[PDB]
């Protein structure tokens, strides 16, 4: 329901990665699944993620953040990887299930 | 194309003597290096002590 | 060998100046401090709280311990 | 301009830079110790044996 | 004869609102404790509050009058 | 039996982080120990030579040590024997062993004072409050025979009879030997006995601070200098797009 | 190979771990503790040896040998101070090192983490046996109190203990074997530290944002060698200030008294860095249960890698975890405080609360909140 | 300086114990370096000719 | 062991006389030093004879 649909927007702003100009998916810990997903991203999406991340690291070393104008807005955050990652995991679960059978 | 690329302005960081784009930066180079190296040499003396 | 096998990277340009052309600690008042304050602000309400709670629990327990050492006149009113 | 002279004479050639550190340390020690001791004793006037010594110093 | 600045300052200090009050509670305790024959009570606590207040006062001034 | 009185903080002349001991006070404190406390209290870790250059002259120290007979030996026939003391000897022990010590103090054992001010919470403030804090027990409190009431001693019943009183001795430097003056001196002496390095330690502290201030600043600049390259660095994303 | 820094079988090693070693560009001051821990270790070993050269492992001479060192050895008093206080600098650093790791998910580098846990355990054992050497009152009683805990282990109880003491109580045979152990362990620490760094180099350092830093790495030198040297002097100042101006601030005056087995000190409590564990120990009234609790209070660290539920590595972007984190830190100061207090009301009840919350936060809350946060990110 | 006094005496003995306890560990350390250099080439053999043809 | 001129000799004797198998350990340690050198001298010899020093 549209209840926690607000909570999310709240958490999203509490987290604060948007202050670094990062997308939610940019902050994912790169375990195995995530690593595979990243290999599937189209070139353009991949390079954009790369610049965003490098940009964030540079801000982090400088101990600064992006001007308020440049912060990613909750509703404009692109879940660019979630689709691929969801697929990668099903495939894995398929194989896992099949190899027990 | 690369012709469209230019170096951002570093006035917010440049040292006073190389702030002016129409002045040779060499004339103040021994000054800028002499200072920083002086700090360093002093640390060595403080450490050697 | 670890430099050159790290990441596929494209289209990023970076500009940097020698350390002798720039200032070691630039814009202390226009940039530094504001940010120091900014950083402190953003964290104080996450860090401080529990430390404050700790202090209280500390004060209580210390005072409560001393109070129990004192005598209650209500044990000698009879005699 | 001392900074330039310094740079040219002392900090440019790595050999002279080391010479400056050594000769610099020798002079720094002599000076720094005298000052420290001086400060310490002044902050403790008449408390050190150096101060009261004369009272019993007399063969 | 000689006089120990300690004893002198002890007096000046006992003439303090703080001491006078602590000293007062003590004498009360002393009184009732001395006037019974089957009580546990002691006046340590009261004596301590007095000595604490008095001696804290003495510290502030004593070393001034010593060599 | 519960409840304890904590001593107050006296302003010792050697309390400041940069303030040495008042050696004149230490010298008198030695006299107190030598003429009063040394009767029952041993100070095993200090030797007469330790006084030299601190509170006494070499000639003075040599004389002080000679006032004592020490047991040396064995000799040719494997016999122990007496001899006059040297500055290399340590302050004489009042008793052969603890058993003999208790035997002469009502089963109470006067502890060695070499480290007393560090072996007790409160340090000199404690020892000072104790020496000058003897008084009558409050109502309801009875001190068993042999013990003396002291509010500053845990349990409040100490086995040491008040050791000092006005004029119990004479300072040969002409200082008025009041009770508190004596306690103050012997306590200053005890501090020194516990840590002879006291002054040197603080003189070093001073040097540590100055150099630490200088060096830290210098290194801060250098770190900043090198990192300026990354701190001011600017980047851009320029896809063929 | 062109430069001899890469070809040489040794310099190559020095170069691949201290010069051309790829390091994230954004690691903060919290990453400065690894190097401090190393330097700290080199220093303890150095001052340790210097002390060992004047010490005598014998109940009849230990105490006075330490005293002879402080009173007669040229700068012996200084060396003694630096060694004793250095042990604390060591723990302060080790606790911040660990903290940094929990907060930033450094524990996901499992092997680097486990060796790390082992370093901590070894460091504690080292400080425990070290403390006994001066043979003062707290030296002896602390040794007694802790070693007696093992007689509580059913069956191999009285055995393991009498085997450890080399007799029926803490006595000379214990002192001499403890000296050998104290002299030895630091060298195991140095050894294991190498393994620690070896596993670490497999992945390289993690960073505060928790995302891949391959896009922006800089050579360890001069960036971090300078940053680390600076961090060294910054910490070293308070250390020396304490050791030179307030030498006995952290120590127990009870240790200025020769050990005496016929006189139990009123308050047998450890150096500050063990207090938290001492509190947990006493939280469980029951010799055996308390011992297990004590053990678990540190062994718990081996579980951290398996209690990570977040989809993100660090806690930088996890505010709920952040407070839980600081709650925990405060939890620790509380335990430290309870540890220094007598076993009485209200300290007793407070103690069990603190002990209980300690394990709950690490075992139940952290993993739970992490899962909860995953949902709030629509994951 | 080595004796820590004017003759071989207690101060010498205690520092010698420390050294004796210590050096063996340096030997273990250096032994690792020994084998590390060694592995660069591998063992030599009694005929003194390359053994790559038969390892 | 006890590193003190007044106890060293006897601490070694106490080890050999009281410690369980202390006498054996002492023997193995003292004699092991010789096994060590015999081995080190043959190791070196081998090296000289076979040019391992290269
Ligand atoms: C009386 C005392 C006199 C005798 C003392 C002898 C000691 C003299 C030492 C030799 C002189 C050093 C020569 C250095 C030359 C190399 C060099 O490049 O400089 C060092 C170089 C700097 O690079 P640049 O700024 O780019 O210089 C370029 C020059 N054109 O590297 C450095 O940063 C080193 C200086 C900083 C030292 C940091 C040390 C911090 C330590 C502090 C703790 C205290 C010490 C305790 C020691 C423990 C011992 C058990
Ligand atoms: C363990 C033994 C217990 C002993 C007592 C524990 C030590 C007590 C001293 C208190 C610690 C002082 C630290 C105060 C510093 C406050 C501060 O800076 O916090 C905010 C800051 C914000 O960081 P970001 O989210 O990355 O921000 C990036 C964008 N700007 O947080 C940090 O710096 C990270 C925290 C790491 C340091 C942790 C230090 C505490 C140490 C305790 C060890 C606990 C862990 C488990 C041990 C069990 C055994
Ligand atoms: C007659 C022997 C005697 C003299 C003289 C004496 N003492 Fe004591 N002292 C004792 C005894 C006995 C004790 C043990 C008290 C106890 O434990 O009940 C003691 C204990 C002490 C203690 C404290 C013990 C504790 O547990 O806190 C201090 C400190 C002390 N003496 C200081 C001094 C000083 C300083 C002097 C000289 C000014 C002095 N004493 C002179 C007999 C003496
Ligand atoms: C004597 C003790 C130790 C030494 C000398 C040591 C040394 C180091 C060094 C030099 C580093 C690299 C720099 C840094 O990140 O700080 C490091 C990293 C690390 N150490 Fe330790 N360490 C010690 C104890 C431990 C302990 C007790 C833990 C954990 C229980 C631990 C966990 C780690 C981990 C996980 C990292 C990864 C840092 C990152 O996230 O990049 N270490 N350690
Ligand atoms: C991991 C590093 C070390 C730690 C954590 C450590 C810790 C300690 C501790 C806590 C003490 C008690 C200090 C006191 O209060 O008096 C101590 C004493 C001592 N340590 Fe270490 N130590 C370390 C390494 C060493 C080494 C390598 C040696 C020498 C081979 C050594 C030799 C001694 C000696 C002789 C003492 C007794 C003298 C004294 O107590 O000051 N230590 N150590
Ligand atoms: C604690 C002492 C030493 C240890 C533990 C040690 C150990 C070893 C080991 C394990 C090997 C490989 C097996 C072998 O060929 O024997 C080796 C080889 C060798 N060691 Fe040592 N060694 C020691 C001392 C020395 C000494 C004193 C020398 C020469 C002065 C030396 C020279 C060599 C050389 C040149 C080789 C090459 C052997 C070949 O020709 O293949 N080692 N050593
Ligand atoms: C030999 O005792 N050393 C003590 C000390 O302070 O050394 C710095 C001490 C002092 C008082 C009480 C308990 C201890 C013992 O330490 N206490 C605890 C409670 C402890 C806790 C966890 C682990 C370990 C160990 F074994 F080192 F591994 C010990
Ligand atoms: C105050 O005496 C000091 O004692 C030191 C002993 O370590 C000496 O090194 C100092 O030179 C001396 O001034
Ligand atoms: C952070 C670096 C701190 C280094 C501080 C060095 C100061 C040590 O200085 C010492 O002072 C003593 C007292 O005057 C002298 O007796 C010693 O000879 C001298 O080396
Ligand atoms: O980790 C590092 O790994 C390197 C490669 O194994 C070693 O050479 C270094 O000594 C070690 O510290």
């Amino acid at each position: 329901g549209r209840l926690m649909d607000r909570i999310r927007k709240w958490y999203y702003n509490a987290a604060g990665f948007n202050k670094y100009g990062l997308m939610r998916d940019d902050t994912l810990y790169e375990d195995d699944d995530v690593k595979e997903a990243l290999k599937r991203l189209p070139e353009d999406l991949y390079n954009e993620r790369m610049f965003r991340i490098k940009r964030a690291l540079d801000l982090s070393l400088k101990h600064r953040i992006l001007p308020k104008e440049q912060w990613v807005k909750y509703e404009e955050d692109k879940p660019y990887l979630e689709p691929y990652l969801k697929e990668v995991i099903r495939e894995r679960l398929e194989r896992e299930a099949w190899n027990k059978k | 194309v690369h012709n469209d690329v230019t170096v951002p302005d570093f006035s917010a960081y440049r040292r006073e003597d190389v702030m002016d784009a129409t002045t040779s930066s060499q004339t103040s180079s021994e000054d800028r290096k002499g200072f920083s190296y002086l700090v360093t040499a002093t640390a060595c003396v403080a450490t050697a002590y | 060998i670890h430099f050159g096998n790290l990441a596929r990277v494209r289209h990023i340009i970076t500009y940097s100046l020698s350390p002798f052309e720039q200032r070691a600690i630039p814009n202390i008042f226009s940039d530094a401090l504001p940010n120091v304050w900014r950083r402190f602000s953003s964290q104080v309400f996450k860090v401080a709280p529990p430390f404050l709670g700790a202090y209280l629990l500390y004060s209580w327990g210390t005072q409560e311990f001393e109070r129990l050492k004192r005598k209650n006149p209500a044990d000698y009113e009879n005699d | 301009a001392l900074l330039r002279q310094a740079y040219s004479a002392l900090f440019r050639r790595t050999s002279t830079f080391a010479l400056t550190v050594v000769l610099g340390a020798v002079l720094f020690e002599r000076a720094f110790d005298q000052g420290a001791d001086a400060i310490f004793e002044h902050l403790n006037e008449g408390k050190l044996w150096k101060h009261i010594k004369h009272k019993y110093e007399a063969s | 004869e000689l006089v120990d600045p300690l004893t002198t300052i002890r007096e000046h200090c006992e003439q303090t609102e703080k001491c006078v009050k602590a000293r007062e509670r003590l004498e009360l305790c002393d009184a009732r404790v001395s006037s019974r024959s089957h009580t546990e009570e002691q006046c340590t606590e009261e004596l301590f509050d007095f000595l604490h207040a008095r001696d804290h006062c003495v510290a502030h001034k004593l070393f001034n009058k010593l060599k | 039996g519960e409840l304890e009185l904590h001593p107050p903080a006296f302003p010792w002349s050697h309390g400041g982080p940069l303030s040495a001991l008042d050696h004149s006070s230490v010298r008198r404190g030695f006299q107190v120990y030598k003429q009063v406390c040394s009767a029952c209290h041993s100070m095993d870790y200090v030797a007469f030579r330790n006084l030299i250059g601190v509170t006494h002259t070499e000639a003075e120290a040599k004389a002080l040590a000679e006032e004592v007979e020490v047991q040396d030996g064995p000799d040719e026939n494997g016999e122990l024997f007496m001899r006059p003391g040297k500055i290399s000897d340590y302050f004489p022990k009042p008793y052969p062993n603890p058993e003999a010590a208790r035997a002469a103090n009502n089963g109470a054992l006067p502890p060695d004072l070499s480290y007393i001010v560090n072996a007790r919470h409160g340090g000199e403030d404690y020892v000072f409050s104790l020496l000058t804090g003897y008084c009558d027990p409050p109502a309801g409190v009875v001190v068993r025979e042999g013990l003396h009431y002291n509010p500053y001693f845990p349990g409040q019943a100490i086995g040491m009879a008040p050791p000092i009183y006005n004029e119990i001795l004479e300072y040969d430097d002409g200082t008025p030997a009041t009770m508190s003056q004596i306690a103050k001196d012997v306590c200053t002496f005890l501090r020194w006995a516990a840590e002879p390095e006291h002054d040197q330690r603080k003189r070093m502290g001073l040097k540590m601070l100055l150099i630490s201030a200088l060096l830290t600043s210098l290194l801060y600049y250098m770190k900043r200098h090198k990192w300026s390259v990354l701190k001011s660095r600017k980047m851009a994303y320029r896809p063929p797009k | 190979a062109p430069n001899i820094r890469k070809s040489h079988p040794l310099l190559k090693m020095i170069n691949n771990s201290l010069i051309d070693l790829p390091a994230p560009s954004n690691i903060s001051a919290w990453w400065n503790f690894g190097s401090l821990l190393a330097v700290c270790l080199m220093t303890q070993i150095l001052t340790g040896l210097l002390l060992a050269m004047h010490y005598t492992a014998d109940t009849s001479l230990a105490f006075s040998s330490v005293a002879h060192t402080c009173r007669n050895v040229q700068y012996g008093w200084l060396i003694r101070n630096l060694h004793a206080n250095g042990a604390s600098f060591f723990f302060i650093c080790i606790f911040l090192h660990i903290g940094r790791g929990l907060y930033y998910g450094s524990y996901l580098y499992k092997e680097t983490w486990n060796t790390g846990v082992i370093l901590l355990l070894t460091l504690m054992a080292t400080a425990f046996v070290g403390y006994v050497l001066p043979w003062g009152q707290m030296s002896f009683w602390g040794a007694t109190v802790i070693t007696n805990l093992f007689s509580a282990i059913p069956y191999i109880g009285h055995t393991l203990v009498e085997w450890a003491w080399g007799g029926f109580s803490v006595d000379n045979p214990t002192l001499t074997r403890f000296f050998a152990l104290h002299f030895l362990l630091p060298f195991a620490i140095a050894g294991i530290t190498i393994i620690h760094l070896t596993f670490l180099h497999e992945s390289g350092s993690n960073n505060p944002l928790g995302i891949s830093s391959d896009s922006d790495k800089i050579p360890f030198h001069p960036y971090y060698s300078f940053k680390d040297i600076l961090g060294l002097t910054l910490m070293l100042t308070p250390f020396l200030t304490l050791a030179l101006f307030s030498p006995n601030l952290l120590g127990d005056p009870e240790n200025f008294t020769p050990a005496n087995p016929l006189v139990t000190p009123p308050h047998i409590k450890p150096e500050w860095y063990f207090l938290f564990a001492y509190a947990i120990l006493r939280s469980i009234p029951n010799k055996l249960g308390g011992v297990l609790a004590l053990a678990a209070s540190v062994l718990i660290l081996f579980l951290i890698p398996f209690l990570h539920k977040s989809k993100q590595r660090t806690m930088t972007f996890r505010p709920l975890s952040q407070t839980l984190f600081w709650l925990l830190v405060a939890n620790l100061l509380i335990l430290t405080w309870i540890g220094s207090q007598p076993v009485e009301h209200p300290f007793i009840i407070i103690g069990q609360m603190a002990s209980l919350s300690y394990f709950t936060i690490l075992l139940i809350l952290f993993p739970t909140i992490g899962t909860l946060e995953n949902k709030m990110l629509n994951y």
